[PDB]
C-alpha cells in the first residue's frame, strides 16, 4: 500500500495570521529602541568577532540573524524598499508592527483580513492627501539644509560628531549641484548626503519629530465616518498605527508614552499647527520652528511601503512547507 | 466504497483546501516555506501546486490534471482542482451509505451531459461567452436541481450533490470579500429561481450581488467547458480507483 | 463544541432504539437492575433499564415519557425523529447558520406539519364497538410490537375494550386489568370480567412482552376514542409530510429554508429506519416511495413482507396509524429537539 | 471483543453459544466422554448427560444463559434431547456467522430458520413411520439436510444460501455421534451423504462398527414428536440469539 | 535554625491584573451567549441530576460552579447588586468584561490602573448625564406596560410563553397599584413583574435594544477631548465598553458583530435619534417606535455597578494566600 499520506498541513487560517503578526511584532520590538535621537545602538558581532555599532534600520535588517522566516521576509522586503527613498526604515518596521497589531484586535473580533486592507487603502489615500497638503516647500538655502542634515545626522551619531559633519555634508552637496566607528561615521555621512539630496530634489521639508504622524492620524479619524461600512475599521487601525512614531519617540527619551502623546494631540487640536515631540522635556514642540525636518520623499514612501507590506502579510491563509 | 475511494477524496480535499482561497480578484496570498530560509509569498495557484511535494498518487493526479489544463487553456486552472475537491467531498457522503462508486460515476457522468446544456443555453455570442462571477455556476446548479425533480432513482441524490457542488466558486468569491457566504448564497439561489435572472453573479471585489450584464464580467465558453469536463472527469477518475498496489517495470 | 456533544449523545440515544422500530425490530437483552434477563422488543422499557445520564439525552427521554403518558404509542417516533432532527441540525450548524436560525426553522416546519396532517387522514373508526372494526383496526399497534400472533392479540384485546365501554367515551385504560397466570398456550388467553385478560403465557417472560403489547393495544383504543382520524402507517404519512414540507421550504426564501428542508429530511428517517430494520436497502426504498408519492398515491408505504425494497398501499392493507398519536409525536419531538438545541455549555450546579 | 451493537454483538453471542455447546459436545451419544464438574463442597460428579451438566454449570454470559434456559426447558418437559438441542442451536449460530459478518442482517436469517424449520417438521411428519417413529443415530439430520439443500436450490433470493447453511448445520448430530466414538467423521459422513443421495432414508451412523447402517432396521429409534420438538426448540434458540442486537446492562 | 522562610508570595503587580482580567473575560465569555432574545439557555445539572434551563444572569451566577476565585467574586458582587434594580445582570458581567479588556490594552502599554479609573469615573458621570437627558417619561398606560413586560419576558422564555404571560403580568400589577420548565416560567414571571414595577415606580422607559449603549458611547467620545490628560484613556475604554451590548446583541442573532454596529453608529449619527439593533434583519431600528423599552432604574445602576466592580478589580496589586 504505497504512498497514502496527505502530508504538508501547517498554519490553518489564523494559525498563520497569528504567526505572521507575532513575527512582525517581534521585529518591531527589536528595532523599537533605535528610533530617533537618544536611541540605542546594536552590536552585530560577526563570526570572527568584528563588533559594529549600527544604530539604523538598513544595516541592521540587512546584517542581523533574523530567525523567524516571516521577519526574514519583512526585512528582505523592507531593505529593498529604502533604496528608492534613501532612509525610512526603523519606521517601516514599527508602523507595520502596528498595522498588524491594531488589526489583530478586529480580526480576533471576527473580521476578515480583506476588509481591513480596504480600510488600509482608503486611509493611505487620505494620508497621501494630507501629506501633500502639509508639505512646506521652501528654498534650499544653506540654512535649511543645515537643519535637514543635522536632524538626519543626529539620528545615526551623537551630537559630538553630528555637529561637525553637518557642515561637511551641506558643503559637499552645495558644490555638486547645478575601526568599529569609522563604518559608523561613513554610514552616517552617506545617510546625511542622501537626506540633503532628497531635500534638494523635490524642495519639500515636511516637518518631523512625529508631528506629521500625529496630524495624519487625526485627519484620518476626522475622515473615518465618510468612508464606508466595515472599512472604517481599517482607517481606525491605520490611524492609531501612524501614532507609534510619536509614542516610540517619547519612549526612547525616558517619557511615559501616553502623557506626551495626549499633550501633543491636545496642543495640536487647540492651535491647529502640526506639533511634534520635544525629546528633551517631553512637551509638545513646533517642529517647523525648532528646525527639525523630514522629507516628502521619505514619508511619501513610508505610507506605500508600510501599507503594501502590512496588507500582504495580512493576506495569508496558509504557511506550507514547499520544496 | 472502502478506504481507498475515501483516501483519494482526502487527498483531493487537501489539494483543494490549499488553493481554495487563491481564487477571484480578491485573491489571498500563501506562504511557501523552503527547507533553509523559506518564505516566498504568491497568490498563484499553479506555482503553489508546482512547488509542494504531495507524494500521494491521487494528489499527484490532481496536480497533473491541473498543470495540463493550465498548459492547454491557461485560465480556469484553479477552478479545476476546485470542483474536483468539492465534487469529491460530496461523493464521500454516498460511499458511506454503501453506494457503489459505479452508481455515483453513473450520476456524475450523467450530470455532466446536463451540465453542458445550459452553458450552451446561457451563453451569449461574441465563439460565445458565459456570465462570470458565480452566475454561471449558480445557473448550472439551479438547472440541474430542476432537472433532478424527475429522476425517480437511486442516482438522484448524487445528481443534486453535483449541482450543489457547483457553488464553491461563488462560496469562495464571497468568502474572499469578507461577506457572509451563507446570507449571500441564499440570496443568489433566490435570484436564480426566477425567469431571466441567469446572469446574476457575485461582485468579486465588493461582496454584493450584481447582474453580470451590468458589471461586465464574462468568461469564454471554452474555459468554462474544459473546466467542467476536466472537473467531472477527475471526479470519476479518482472514484473508480479501487486499489493502489505496487508496480515493477 | 458544546452543542455538538449534546447532539452526539442524542444520536447514540437514538441508535440504541432505531433498531427496534418496525414489526421487524430487533430484540435486545436488557439486564435488569436486579439481574433478570428479559429480552424485550419494547423500546420504552429499554429506556427504563438504560438510565441515560447525559442531561441532553435525558430531555429527549422526558419528551418520550410525555408521549408515553399523553398518548400510548409513538414512544420511538419521539426519539427516532428528534434524533434525526439533531443529526441534521449538526449537519446544518457546521454550515454556520446558528442555533437560533435552525430552531425557528424547525418551529415553522412543525407548525406546517401540524397543518398538513389533517389533510393526510384517510380512514376513521365509524363504529368503535364493531368487533372486527376494533380488531382489524387495532392490529397495527400490536403488529409493530409483537409480529406473529398480531391478529389473535388484536381480537382478544378488541373484545376487552369494546365490552367495558359506556355510550359517551370515558374509556379507562386502567380498567382493563391483565392477569399473568403462568400457564402454557398463548391461544388459551381470554377476557373475564371492568374487564381482565388472563394472558396465559408459557414462561412468565413471553407474556410480559404480550402484556406490554396489550398496553400498547388498549392505549390505541383510548386515543381512538378521542380522535377517530387515522393516517396511513408504515412510512406513508412520513414520506408525504416530507414531500409537502420540502415543497413549502422550496417556496419560502430566507435562512429558514435550510431548516425546513432538514425537517423534511428528518421525516424521511422514519421509513429509513423502518426499512433498515428489515434487510432491504434504505435508499432504494426511499426513492421508490418518493417516486410513487409524487404521482399522488398518498397512501403507499413500506412492504415489510417482501425481501427486496417494495412499496404497498397501506389503506387497502389495513396498516394504519392514529392521527393524535402522530400529532403529539411530531409536537413533542420538535419541542425536545429545539430544547437541547438551545442548551449550550452544560454547567455543573452549586451544592445546595 | 467489541460486542457493541449489530454485527459485533451478534458475533459475541455466537461465540458464547459456541463455548457453552463446546462444553457439552463430547457428551452427545450413548457412549460419550464424561465430565468431572466439582461444586464448592469438594464432591466429584462424573456424568455423561447434557442435562446434568447444564444444571451444574455457571452461566455468566447472557446469550449462553438464554441457550441454557431453553435447553433446560427442553429437558424438563421432554427429557431426551437436551444436548442435541443446544448442539443444533450452536451449530445454526456457527454456520451463519460467515454470512452475518457481511450485512446480510439477522431479520433475514430469522426468515430462514423459520421457513426451513417448518418445512423440516413437515418432512418429518410426512416421512415418519409407525407412536410414530423415525430412525435415529443420524439418518434424519442426514436426510433433512439432503431435503433442505435440494429444496433451497429452488429458492430465488437470499434464503438459498441460508437454508443451504441451515441444512449443512444439521450434519453435526450424525457427526459428533461418530466423532465421540472416534470414527473418522469425514468418512462416515461422506458415506451417509452418498447413501442418502441414492436412497436409504433411514441410514445413519452405527456405533457398534465404523460403518453406516440402516438405522430403522437396527431398531435405533427416536419418537418423531421428540425430534420435531428438539428441532423447533433449537431453531427458536438460534432465532432468539440471532434476534438480539445489544445487551442493555442497567448501570446499577 | 527554626522558621526562616518568607512564604506567601504570589501575583506581583501584573501577575494579578492579568489573572483578574482573564477571570473577568472568562466569566464574560460564559454569559456572552445568554444576552437578549434569541439567546441560549444553560443546563445547571445538580448532584442529583435536576436539570434547569436557566437563561438569565441571577440564577446562573448564583448557582453555577465558578472555579476561578476572581470570577467567584465578580459573581458574589454582581448577584448582590441586582436586587435593588430587579434584573440587570448578564449586562454587568459583559460590560465589566470590557472595562477590564479595553483597559488591558492601555495598561499593557504602560499605564497605571489608577489613571484609567479616573477616566472611568468621569465617563460614568457623563453617562449618567446622557441617560438622564435621554429618558422618555410617559404615562404608564396598559399599552406601554405591555411593551415593557413583553421585552422583559421574551428575554427569559420564547415568544410562545412570552406572548401569553405579558397580559397576566400587566393585569396583575394594574390590580395592586394605587418540572424543569415551571421554575423557568416562575422566574420569568417574577422578572416581568419586577420589570413592570420598576417602569411604574419612576415612569421612565428609556429605550433598549442597545440604543442607549450606542448613544451613550458616542456622546462620551464627543466629550473625551474636554476631560483631562491621560484620563482620556478611561473615557475611551468606557466608550468602546458600553458598545458590546449592541455587539453581543447582534452576535447572538447570527450577525457579524462589526457591520451591524457600524450601520447603527452611522444611522445614529445621521438622524440623531437613538437607534438600536433589530434582532431579525440586523438593520438598525428605532427602539422607541418599535416598542422595546429598558428601565431608567436598571441602566442607571448598570453604570454604577459595572464601574464600581471594574475599578475595584483594576485596583489590585497582589493576590496573597490568607488564612
Ligand atoms: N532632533 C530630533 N528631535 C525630534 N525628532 C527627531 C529628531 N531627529 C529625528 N527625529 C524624528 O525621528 C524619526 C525617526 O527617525 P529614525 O527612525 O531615527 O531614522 P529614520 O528617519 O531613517 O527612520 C523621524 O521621523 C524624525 O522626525
Ligand atoms: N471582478 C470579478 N468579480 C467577480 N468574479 C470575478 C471577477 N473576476 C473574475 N471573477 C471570477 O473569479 C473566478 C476565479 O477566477 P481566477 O481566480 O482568475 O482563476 P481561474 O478563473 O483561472 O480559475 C472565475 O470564475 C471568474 O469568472
Ligand atoms: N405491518 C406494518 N408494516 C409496515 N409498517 C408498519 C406495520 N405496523 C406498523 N408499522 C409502522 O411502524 C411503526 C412501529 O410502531 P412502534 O415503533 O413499535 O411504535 P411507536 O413508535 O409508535 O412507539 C408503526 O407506528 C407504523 O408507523
Ligand atoms: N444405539 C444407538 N446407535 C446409534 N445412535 C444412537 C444410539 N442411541 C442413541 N443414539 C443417538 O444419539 C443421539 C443423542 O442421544 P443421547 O445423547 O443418548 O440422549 P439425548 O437424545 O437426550 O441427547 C440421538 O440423536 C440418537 O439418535
Ligand atoms: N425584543 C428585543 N429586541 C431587541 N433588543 C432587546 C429585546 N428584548 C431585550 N432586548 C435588549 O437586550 C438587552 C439585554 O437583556 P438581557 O441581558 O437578555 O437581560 P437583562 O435585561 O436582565 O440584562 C437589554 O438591554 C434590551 O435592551
Ligand atoms: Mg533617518
Ligand atoms: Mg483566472
Ligand atoms: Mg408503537
Ligand atoms: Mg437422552
Ligand atoms: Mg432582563
Amino acid at each position: 500500500v504505497k504512498t497514502l499520506n496527505p502530508k504538508a498541513e501547517v498554519a490553518r487560517a489564523q494559525a498563520a495570521l497569528a504567526v505572521n503578526i507575532s513575527a512582525a511584532r517581534g521585529l518591531q520590538d527589536v528595532l523599537r529602541t533605535n528610533l530617533g535621537p537618544k536611541g540605542t545602538m546594536k552590536m552585530l558581532v560577526s563570526g570572527a568577532g568584528d563588533i559594529k555599532l549600527t544604530k539604523d534600520g538598513n544595516v541592521l535588517l540587512h546584517e542581523m540573524q533574523i530567525q523567524h522566516p516571516t521577519a526574514s521576509l519583512i526585512a528582505k522586503v523592507a531593505t529593498a524598499q529604502d533604496d528608492i527613498t534613501g532612509d525610512g526604515t526603523t519606521s517601516n518596521v514599527l508602523i507595520i508592527g502596528e498595522l498588524l497589531k491594531q488589526a489583530d484586535l478586529y480580526i480576533s473580533e471576527g473580521l476578515h483580513p480583506r476588509i481591513i486592507t480596504e480600510g488600509f487603502e482608503a486611509a493611505k489615500e487620505k494620508a497621501l492627501q494630507f501629506l501633500e497638503e502639509v508639505k512646506v516647500s521652501r528654498e534650499m538655502d544653506r540654512e535649511t539644509l543645515i537643519d535637514v542634515a543635522r536632524t538626519s545626522l543626529r539620528t545615526k551619531v551623537h551630537a559630538e560628531l553630528a555637529d561637525v559633519l553637518t557642515e561637511a555634508v551641506v558643503d559637499s552637496i552645495l558644490a555638486i549641484k547645478k575601526k568599529h566607528t569609522l563604518t559608523q561615521i561613513k554610514d552616517a555621512v552617506r545617510d546625511g548626503l542622501r537626506a540633503v539630496k532628497n531635500a534638494i530634489d523635490d524642495g519639500c521639508v515636511v516637518p518631523g519629530a512625529g508631528a506629521v504622524e500625529v496630524a495624519m492620524a487625526e485627519a484620518l479619524i476626522k475622515h473615518k465616518p465618510s468612508v464606508k461600512g466595515r472599512a472604517q475599521l481599517g482607517v481606525q487601525a491605520f490611524a492609531d498605527a501612524l501614532l507609534i512614531i510619536p509614542k516610540v519617540l517619547a519612549q526612547n527619551s525616558g517619557f511615559d508614552l501616553q502623557e506626551t502623546l495626549v499633550k501633543i494631540q491636545a496642543e495640536h487640536s487647540e492651535s491647529g499647527q502640526l506639533v511634534g515631540v520635544d525629546l528633551n522635556t517631553g512637551e509638545p514642540m513646533v517642529a517647523a520652528e525648532v528646525g527639525v525636518w523630514d522629507n516628502y520623499c521619505v514619508k511619501k514612501q513610508l505610507l506605500h511601503s508600510c501599507t503594501v507590506i502590512a496588507t500582504n502579510i495580512l493576506l495569508v491563509d496558509e504557511i506550507m512547507r514547499a520544496g | 466504497g472502502r478506504k481507498v475511494q475515501s483516501g483519494n477524496i482526502n487527498a483531493a480535499k487537501t489539494i483543494a483546501d490549499i488553493i481554495r482561497t487563491c481564487l477571484g480578484p480578491k485573491s489571498m496570498m500563501k506562504m511557501l516555506l523552503d527547507p533553509m530560509g523559506g518564505i516566498v509569498m504568491t497568490n498563484d495557484g499553479n506555482a503553489i501546486l508546482r512547488e509542494i511535494q504531495v507524494q500521494h498518487p491521487a494528489a499527484k493526479s490532481m496536480i497533473e490534471i491541473s498543470r495540463t489544463q493550465d498548459e492547454e487553456v491557461g485560465d480556469g486552472t484553479t477552478s479545476v482542482i476546485i470542483l474536483a475537491g468539492e465534487m469529491l467531498s460530496v461523493a464521500e457522503h454516498f460511499l458511506e451509505q454503501q453506494m457503489h462508486p459505479t452508481v455515483v460515476i453513473s450520476a456524475y457522468r450523467k450530470a455532466l451531459d446536463d451540465m453542458i446544456s445550459t452553458l450552451k443555453k446561457i451563453s451569449i455570442p461574441v465563439p460565445q461567452l458565459v456570465p462570470g462571477g458565480g452566475a454561471s455556476e449558480m445557473a448550472v446548479a439551479h438547472a440541474l436541481t430542476e432537472k433532478s425533480k424527475a429522476m425517480t432513482g437511486v442516482e438522484q441524490w448524487p445528481y443534486r450533490a453535483v449541482a450543489q457542488a457547483l457553488e464553491v466558486i461563488p462560496r469562495t468569491l464571497i468568502q474572499n470579500c469578507g461577506a457572509s457566504t451563507i446570507r449571500l448564497l441564499t440570496s443568489l439561489r433566490a435570484k436564480h429561481t426566477q425567469e431571466n435572472c441567469e446572469t446574476w453573479g457575485v461582485n468579486g471585489e465588493t461582496g454584493t450581488l450584481v447582474d453580470m450584464k451590468e458589471l461586465g464580467i464574462w468568461e469564454p465558453l471554452a474555459v468554462k467547458l474544459q473546466t467542467y469536463k476536466t472537473a467531472v472527469e477527475t471526479a470519476v477518475l479518482l472514484l473508480r480507483i479501487d486499489d493502489i498496489v505496487s508496480g515493477h517495470k | 463544541e458544546a452543542v455538538y456533544r449534546n447532539i452526539q449523545a442524542c444520536k447514540e440515544l437514538a441508535q440504541t432504539t432505531r433498531t427496534a422500530y418496525g414489526p421487524n425490530g430487533m430484540n435486545k437483552m436488557v439486564i435488569n437492575h436486579l439481574e433478570k434477563l428479559f429480552v424485550t422488543n419494547d423500546a420504552a422499557t429499554i429506556l427504563r433499564e438504560l438510565e441515560v445520564q447525559h442531561p441532553a439525552a435525558k430531555m429527549i427521554v422526558m419528551a418520550s415519557h410525555m408521549q408515553e403518558q399523553e398518548v400510548g404509542d409513538g414512544t420511538n417516533f419521539v426519539l427516532v425523529f428528534a434524533g434525526a432532527l439533531l443529526e441534521l441540525a449538526e449537519e446544518l450548524l457546521r454550515i454556520g447558520l446558528s442555533v437560533s436560525e435552525v430552531i425557528e426553522g424547525y418551529e415553522i416546519a412543525c407548525r406546517k406539519a401540524h397543518e398538513i396532517l389533517p389533510n393526510l387522514v384517510c380512514c376513521s373508526a365509524k363504529n368503535l364497538r364493531d368487533i372486527d372494526e376494533v380488531s382489524s383496526l387495532l392490529r397495527t399497534s400490536i403488529m409493530s410490537k409483537q409480529y406473529g400472533n398480531e391478529v389473535f392479540l388484536a381480537k382478544l384485546i378488541a373484545q376487552a375494550c369494546v365490552s367495558i365501554f359506556p355510550d359517551s367515551g370515558h374509556f379507562n385504560v386502567d380498567n382493563i386489568r391483565v392477569c399473568k397466570i403462568l400457564g402454557s398456550g398463548i391461544s388459551s388467553s381470554s377476557v373475564l370480567h371492568i374487564s381482565t385478560i388472563v394472558l396465559r403465557g408459557s414462561t412468565d417472560n413471553l407474556m410480559d412482552d404480550i402484556e406490554r403489547a396489550v398496553d400498547d393495544g388498549v392505549n390505541t383504543f383510548k386515543v381512538l376514542t378521542r380522535d377517530k382520524r387515522l393516517v396511513p402507517g408504515g412510512g406513508a404519512t412520513e414520506i408525504e409530510l416530507a414531500k409537502q414540507i420540502t415543497s413549502y421550504g422550496e417556496t419560502c426564501p430566507g435562512l429558514e429554508q435550510y431548516a425546513i428542508k432538514k425537517f423534511a429530511e428528518a421525516f424521511e428517517a422514519i421509513p429509513r429506519a423502518l426499512a433498515e430494520n428489515s434487510g432491504v436497502k434504505a435508499n432504494e426504498v426511499i426513492s421508490k416511495l418518493y417516486a410513487v408519492h409524487q404521482e399522488g398515491n398518498k397512501n403507499v408505504g413500506l412492504d415489510i413482507e417482501a425481501e427486496v425494497p417494495a412499496v404497498k398501499d397501506m389503506l387497502e392493507a389495513g396498516i394504519l396509524d392514529t392521527y393524535l398519536g402522530k400529532y403529539w409525536a411530531i409536537k413533542l419531538a420538535t419541542n425536545a429537539a429545539v430544547t437541547v438545541l438551545r442548551v449550550d455549555q452544560i454547567i455543573m450546579a452549586k451544592p445546595a | 471483543t467489541d460486542s457493541s451493537q449489530g454485527i459485533p454483538q451478534l458475533v459475541s453471542n455466537i461465540s458464547a453459544c459456541q463455548v457453552i455447546a463446546e462444553a457439552v459436545r463430547t457428551t452427545l451419544g450413548p457412549r460419550g466422554m464424561d465430565k468431572l464438574i466439582v461444586d464448592g463442597r469438594g464432591k466429584a460428579t462424573i456424568s455423561n448427560d447434557g442435562a446434568t451438566i447444564l444444571k451444574l454449570l455457571d452461566v455468566v454470559h447472557p446469550a449462553a444463559k438464554t441457550l441454557v434456559d431453553i435447553a433446560k426447558s427442553q429437558d424438563a418437559e421432554v427429557g431426551d434431547g437436551t444436548t442435541s438441542v443446544t448442539l443444533l442451536a450452536a451449530e445454526f449460530l456457527k454456520q451463519v456467522k460467515p454470512y452475518v459478518e457481511e450485512g446480510l442482517h439477522p431479520q433475514i436469517i430469522i426468515r430462514a430458520f423459520r421457513t426451513a424449520t417448518q418445512l423440516a417438521v413437515n418432512k418429518i411428519k410426512e416421512i415418519a413411520v409407525t407412536d410414530s417413529v423415525v430412525a435415529g443415530g443420524g439418518a434424519i439430520e442426514m436426510e433433512l439436510s439432503k431435503y433442505l439443500r435440494d429444496y433451497s436450490r429452488t429458492i430465488p433470493g437470499k434464503q438459498q444460501l441460508l437454508i443451504g447453511a441451515y441444512a449443512k448445520a444439521l450434519e453435526i448430530i450424525p457427526r459428533q455421534l461418530c466423532d465421540n466414538a472416534g470414527f473418522d467423521a469425514t468418512n462416515i459422513l461422506n458415506k451417509l451423504r452418498a447413501r442418502h443421495a441414492q436412497g436409504g432414508t433411514w441410514y445413519g451412523v452405527d456405533i457398534n462398527n465404523e460403518d453406516i447402517a440402516d438405522n430403522f432396521e437396527a431398531f435405533v429409534w427416536e419418537p418423531a414428536m421428540v425430534r420435531i420438538n428438539a428441532l423447533t426448540a433449537a431453531s427458536e434458540a438460534a432465532c432468539l440469539i440471532v434476534s438480539v442486537d445489544e445487551t442493555i446492562k442497567n448501570p446499577r
